[PDB]
């Protein structure tokens, strides 16, 4: 039981040490969105 | 003395047959190559795209 319940923290640590690290990168990716306009897209005309 | 003009009236001939006349001899088209603005807008655009 020690050892079971040892395994699932663990496990929650692993997530939480790699849960920031996503939320930099979709922030990241956002502000990509944010960073520049490109009006020549392809999927872009008027 | 009548003589050649000095003093007065020939402040005023250089501000218009001197001054008036250099200046409508300047441009004002000078320096406007066509390819050249073409290139400046070009750079006035900069990095982006432009409508």
């Amino acid at each position: 039981p020690k050892l079971h319940d040892a395994i699932v923290e663990v496990v929650t640590c692993l997530l939480r040490k790699r849960l920031p690290v996503t939320n930099e990168m979709v922030h990241n990716l956002v502000a990509i969105e944010l960073a520049y306009i490109n009006t020549k897209h392809p999927d872009f005309a008027d | 003395e009548t003589s050649e003009l000095c003093g007065g009236a020939r402040i005023c001939y250089i501000f218009h047959e001197t001054f008036g006349r250099t200046l409508e001899s300047v441009d004002p088209l000078g320096g406007l190559n066509t390819i050249d603005i073409l290139t400046a807008i070009r750079n006035a655009t900069g990095p982006r795209p432009a409508l």
